[PDB]
């Protein structure tokens, strides 16, 4: 409705008998492919991303918002549990990590 | 000629791939909507008798 | 063909050449129209060769190789159920090229859901695809996860019952 991509915002500029809207969008590019996952499974428990999605690059997964690449450790604050692993298809086996742990840790 | 509808593109679809952006592009792009025409007023009498 | 009938209607004027205008820019709006609504899209996608979608079944949307049509069973369907001086123009876009424009538009949403809209085409699995729309109208994407055959099913069901109800109402 507003230009072809993401809108941003607009900028109105008068023209004879006439309007000229200028869209600034957003476009995606430089893609990259990833391994994904719908679920993590961590201690019988189904790991689901709040607002973002579990990537891999080979080796490591992440959880990144889908419209930039931007990685970041799994752990209980991006990522909600709800059931066992039993249910989802497609769950892989990873660890979460608990930011909590350190502090009795230490 | 027969038209050509787009390029061709094969997306690689496949059940545990996806494809993340990594990076962004501002685009500006233009819309052009008529708004107003020329008011124009005819006088019936002096147009079909003078 | 009469030459004096002519020759008479040469002195009303322009009026000929007013009605061949309209027409042929009621003609021209035609073509815009098709193009507004089907030619919005610039890459034509296609559909992988396997049909692994997570349980989704779109038999009846996608085209039949085995029609020469290459139509949608549901497209075939609705092509069976519609029925002096004047010419009528073809249209710019042929119905073959029409139903592949509907199958780029279908091959975009189905492997690449929203994205192939703003820009690049992004692959996503459907299924990953759905969560996201669940999230779209406020629904967490486990309850699309655990219930994904359930939810397979009621779409396949339904697309089915679309094209019963296709097929029994005139
Ligand atoms: C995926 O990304 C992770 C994080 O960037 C990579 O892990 C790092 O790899 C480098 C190179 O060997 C090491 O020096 C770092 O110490 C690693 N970080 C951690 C936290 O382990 C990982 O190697 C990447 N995988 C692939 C296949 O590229
Ligand atoms: C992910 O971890 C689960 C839990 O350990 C694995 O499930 C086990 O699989 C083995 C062999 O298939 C069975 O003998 C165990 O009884 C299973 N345990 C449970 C709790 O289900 C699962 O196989 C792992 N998946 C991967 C890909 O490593
Ligand atoms: C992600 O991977 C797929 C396949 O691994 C890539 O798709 C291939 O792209 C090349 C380059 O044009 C084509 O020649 C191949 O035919 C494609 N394969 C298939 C199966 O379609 C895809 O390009 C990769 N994406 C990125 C961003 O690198
Ligand atoms: C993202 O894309 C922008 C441009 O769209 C990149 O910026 C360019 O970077 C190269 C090399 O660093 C420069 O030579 C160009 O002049 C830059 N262009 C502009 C407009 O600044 C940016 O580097 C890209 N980032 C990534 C991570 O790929
Ligand atoms: C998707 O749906 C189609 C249509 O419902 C299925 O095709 C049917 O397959 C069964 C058994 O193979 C046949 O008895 C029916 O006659 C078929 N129907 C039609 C209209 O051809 C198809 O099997 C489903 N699944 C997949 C994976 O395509
Ligand atoms: C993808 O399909 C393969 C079979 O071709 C299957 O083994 C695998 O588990 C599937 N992955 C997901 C995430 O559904």
């Amino acid at each position: 409705f507003c230009g072809k991509g993401y809108h941003l915002m607009s900028f109105p500029q008068s023209a004879p008998h006439g309007v000229v809207f200028l869209h600034v969008t957003y476009v995606p590019a430089q893609e990259k492919n990833f391994t994904t996952a719908p679920a993590i499974c961590h201690d019988g428990k189904a790991h689901f991303p709040r607002e973002g999605v579990f990537v891999s690059n080979g080796t490591h997964w992440f959880v990144t918002q889908r419209n930039f690449y931007e990685p970041q450790i799994i752990t209980t604050d991006n990522t909600f549990v709800s059931g066992n692993c039993d249910v989802v298809i497609g769950i892989v086996n990873n660890t979460v990590y608990d930011p909590l742990q350190p502090e009795l840790d230490s | 000629y027969t038209m050509s509808l787009g390029v061709e593109n094969s997306v690689a679809y496949s059940n545990n791939s996806i494809a993340i952006p990594t990076n962004f592009t501002i685009s500006v792009t233009t819309e052009i909507l008529p708004v107003s025409m020329t008011k124009t007023s005819v006088d019936c009498t002096m147009y079909i008798c003078g | 063909d009469s030459t004096e009938c002519s020759n008479l209607l040469l002195q009303y004027g322009s009026f000929c050449t007013q009605l061949n205008r309209a027409l042929t820019g009621i003609a021209v709006e035609q073509d815009k129209n098709t193009q507004e609504v089907f030619a919005q899209v610039k890459q034509i996608y296609k559909t992988p060769p396997i049909k692994d979608f997570g349980g989704f079944n779109f038999s009846q949307i996608l085209p039949d190789p085995s029609k020469p049509s290459k139509r949608s069973p549901i497209e075939d369907l609705l092509f069976n159920k519609v029925t002096n001086g004047l010419t009528v123009l073809p249209p710019l876009l042929t119905d073959e090229m029409i139903a592949q424009y509907t199958s780029a538009l279908l091959a975009g949403t189905i492997t690449s859901g929203w994205t192939f809209g703003a820009g690049p085409a992004l692959q996503i699995p459907f299924p990953m695809q759905m969560a996201y729309r669940f999230n779209g109208i406020g629904v967490t994407q486990n309850v699309l996860y655990e219930n994904q055959k359930l939810i397979a099913n009621q779409f396949n069901s339904a697309i089915g019952k679309i094209q019963d109800s296709l097929s029994s109402t005139p």
